[PDB]
RNA sequence: CAAGGAUAGCACCGGUGAUUGGAGUUAAGUCGUAACAAGGUACCCCUACGAGAACGUGGGGGUGGAUCACC
RNA sequence: UCCACACCGUAAACGAUAGAUACUAGCUGUCGGGGCGAUCCCCUCGGUAGUGAAGUUAACACAUUAAGUAUCUCGCCUGG
RNA sequence: AUUGGGCGUAAAGCAAGCGCAGGCGGAUUGAAAAGUCUGGUGUUAAAGGCAGCUGCUUAACAGUUGUAUGCAUUGGAAAC
RNA sequence: CAGCUAGUUGGUGGGGUAACGGCCUACCAAGGCAAUGACGUGUAGCUAUGCUGAGAAGUAGAAUAGCCACAAUGGGACUG
């Protein structure tokens, strides 16, 4: 079949210190609108650990979007590569 | 400066301010607040009529009036002309301007629009000073 | 060769060899050393192409851990250079990226810019031709 | 035909024991309109001699100009002092975008389609320095093939 | 469930206010002469005290100081 | 004014010149390490001064200890 | 003053230092492809702008055809 | 304008909604955002576009067109 392809995020998480979550946190590039130069920022996404992926502090992790969980619940964790801490 | 520099704090314009400030300034009357809304030229009405003195090299007596506008600013406003009916409690119709002679004075009135008499005896330049055409 | 000097380099390596090259021409020196790297290698191998110099030559320590490069400017019998002045636009912090359409054209054509696309440094018109753009390097008239 | 337009006429003057010395400066702009221009200013007592004295010492210093197409080959700044003039080639048909000074040595050099602007200071006098300069500074498309060892401005 | 009413104490903002402080602008006011020359006690900076007022003096710091002078 | 212990945190706190890095004539002193070996003097590597071309500057002047050719980062300026 | 300015004497280098975060950063190899470049596709409403033409006595005006910019996805390039 | 937030953050069962959802409910936990600017104050309908500028862009959001919100002020609901 053809399936329409969610939306996907890269990033490392920060911090869990609740019941099934994991608040992970993206980076990007976005170009200066005047000064034309790259700009590092910061947003702290939110997921949840459902199950067979645990993805404690430290876990380098993708995210996929999804109808939402809760509120500001919106992300769940996939595949996680360069599992460390 | 550098760039780094001007991306955490950019460059920030400087101010502009007007010459004719109490111009601008609307009462609502009803909920008196007052807002800033440019408009050309303002009804008021004087309060004291009177001469003042050029400021080093010009010498005069030059016709001042203290007149109150629709709004609650008092303004110094030069009348412009050759005598005068203002009477220390008429309506007058002032517009921007600016006398150098006289510090603080920064409007002027219109002649021969509303109860202030245009300026007879008056061929040049009569359309500014509100004159009938001699026909 | 043989050498007595220490050489040394700046870490930005475009601006380090044009502010050679500059000071050379202005003071009428002809041959100057430098560290070698490969961006440098391809810019000057582009630049003795392009005819503003005589030659460039790299050279490697007897225990071929270090290599330095050493040019000489073109100077003409009257003892008047070719490069008449260089500036260089992707400067560490601000690198400057434009597309074909935007591409420039120095001093009308009688200058070159240096342009390192994806096969190396290219010179515009080599670049205009080949309908591709990048990273631009240095403006060398 | 070697034409000449006055730009500046200045009153300088010094003081003496009583009274005050004035004295006219002009300076004077003059060229055949086919590349041969100079500059000249001087002092004198009166008006007609000192445009006399200008025009012998912008006649005494002439420069060549070289123009291509009738216009300038590629764009330069001028520097002298605090001006600086910009000056770019220009398509046949905009004449000239030039005012002032700029445009005095433009048209008296035989520029006919220049586009130009005054950068910094408005001294006529520095402004036709930085004008000067940045015309002399000119590259040909054959010196820079002498140079390179290209094909006569070929690709 | 709930607009609204009554009661009550905090929060922010606005107008006005006897009286009072300073400021700017002012052709021909009064008191001195602090600064510009070695400005007649070299000046200036920080600071403390004192005096109608410019300012005076102590402490430290500078030349953005005159003369001086060497064959 | 001096001493001990606690504050104040300002100066014409000046080279009126932020720090780092690479390059660009020369001449005259002086201070330290090193090479030779009476001093003196010679060479090399650095510190601190004077004179001085290219180069820069509105001019005075700076000029390898830059105010020159360029890069990086921070602080600051926008008429009285 | 990103394009496009300055801080010795004109407004502007904090009194100096130790410095976390940020910005920048020596040389070579491999991978991936987040920036960068390029091809295909979807879209960026109509009107407005620019170019051409028709109709109002020509114009103003009306109509008509062409005309970009950015985002997303997919396929390549590997110099920085 | 340096802290703001207690349905605020998260989990379990049920209810309600066209639908997912602290949208609501009972239980269990203390979390969530914030110097890359929360929160507070002031101001404002947003956009295609109008005017200006060589360009980057500055400024107003006339007419008209897309979207949002309102119908003296503040709440509730029927029909569909
Ligand atoms: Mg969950
Ligand atoms: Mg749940
Ligand atoms: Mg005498
Ligand atoms: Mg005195
Ligand atoms: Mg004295
Ligand atoms: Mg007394
Ligand atoms: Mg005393
Ligand atoms: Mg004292
Ligand atoms: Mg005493
Ligand atoms: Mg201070
Ligand atoms: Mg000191
Ligand atoms: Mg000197
Ligand atoms: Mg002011
Ligand atoms: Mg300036
Ligand atoms: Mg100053
Ligand atoms: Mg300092
Ligand atoms: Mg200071
Ligand atoms: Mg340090
Ligand atoms: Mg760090
Ligand atoms: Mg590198
Ligand atoms: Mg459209
Ligand atoms: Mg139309
Ligand atoms: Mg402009
Ligand atoms: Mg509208
Ligand atoms: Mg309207
Ligand atoms: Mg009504
Ligand atoms: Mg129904």
């Amino acid at each position: 079949m053809k399936r329409n392809q969610r939306k996907v995020l890269i990033g490392i998480v920060k911090s869990t210190k609740n019941a099934k979550t994991a608040t992970v946190q993206v980076e990007s590039r976005f170009k200066h609108p005047l000064y034309h130069k790259s700009v590092v920022r910061h947003k702290k996404y939110q997921a949840h650990n459902e199950g067979e992926v645990l993805a404690k502090d430290g876990d380098k992790v993708q995210i996929v979007e999804t109808r939402p969980l809760s509120a500001t619940k919106r992300f769940r964790i996939a595949k996680i590569i360069e599992r460390a801490k | 400066a550098t760039i780094a520099q001007l991306i955490r704090k950019p460059r920030k314009k400087k101010k502009v301010k007007s010459k004719s400030p109490a111009l601008h300034y609307n009462l609502n009357l009803l909920n008196k607040k007052v807002t800033n809304v440019y408009s050309p030229l303002k009804r008021g009405v004087c309060t004291r009529v009177g001469t003042m003195t050029p400021k080093k090299p010009n010498s005069a007596l030059r016709k001042y009036a203290k007149v109150r506008l629709t709004n609650g600013f008092e303004v110094l406003t030069y009348i412009p002309g050759e005598g005068h009916n203002l009477q220390e409690h008429s309506v007058t119709l002032l517009r921007g301007g600016r006398v150098k002679d006289l510090p603080g004075v920064r409007y002027h009135i219109v002649r021969g629009t509303l109860d202030t008499v245009g300026v007879e005896k008056r061929r040049q330049q009569r359309s500014a000073y509100g004159a009938k055409k001699p026909k | 060769i043989t050498t007595t000097k220490p050489i040394k380099a700046h870490f930005d390596p475009v601006a380090d060899l044009l502010t050679k090259i500059n000071n050379a021409r202005k003071a009428k020196l002809m041959t100057v050393t430098t560290i070698a790297s490969k961006l440098k290698i391809a810019i000057l191998e582009i630049l003795v192409k392009e005819g503003y110099l005589a030659n460039f030559q790299v050279l490697e320590n007897k225990s071929k851990t270090k290599r330095i490069v050493t040019f000489n400017l073109k100077y003409t019998q009257r003892r008047i250079p070719s490069i008449n002045g260089v500036k260089q636009i992707s400067k560490p912090g601000l690198r400057i990226y434009r597309p074909f359409e935007k591409l420039p054209l120095v001093l009308n054509g009688l200058g070159i810019a240096i342009i390192s696309t994806s096969d190396g440094v290219m010179t515009d018109k080599v670049a205009r031709l080949k309908k591709i753009g990048g990273e631009i390097l240095a403006y060398v008239w | 035909e070697f034409e000449e337009r006055i730009v500046k006429l200045k009153r300088i003057s010094k003081t003496t024991k009583g009274g005050r010395n004035m004295r006219f400066s002009v300076l004077v702009v003059v060229g055949n309109r086919k590349g041969k221009i100079g500059y000249g200013i001087a002092k004198a007592l009166e008006v007609p001699n000192a445009i006399k004295k200008a025009i012998k010492a912008a006649h005494n210093s002439l420069h060549t100009i070289e123009i291509h197409k009738g216009s300038i080959y590629h764009e330069v700044i001028g520097r002298s002092g605090a001006s600086r003039v910009l000056l770019k080639p220009a398509p046949q048909g905009t004449g000239i975008i030039a005012g002032g000074a700029i445009r005095a040595i433009i048209e008296l050099a035989g520029y006919s389609d220049i586009y130009t602007k005054n950068l910094g200071r408005n001294t006529p006098i520095n402004m036709i320095h930085a004008t000067m300069d940045g015309i002399l500074k000119q590259l040909s498309p054959r010196r820079v093939a002498i140079l390179r060892n290209k094909n006569l401005n070929e690709l």
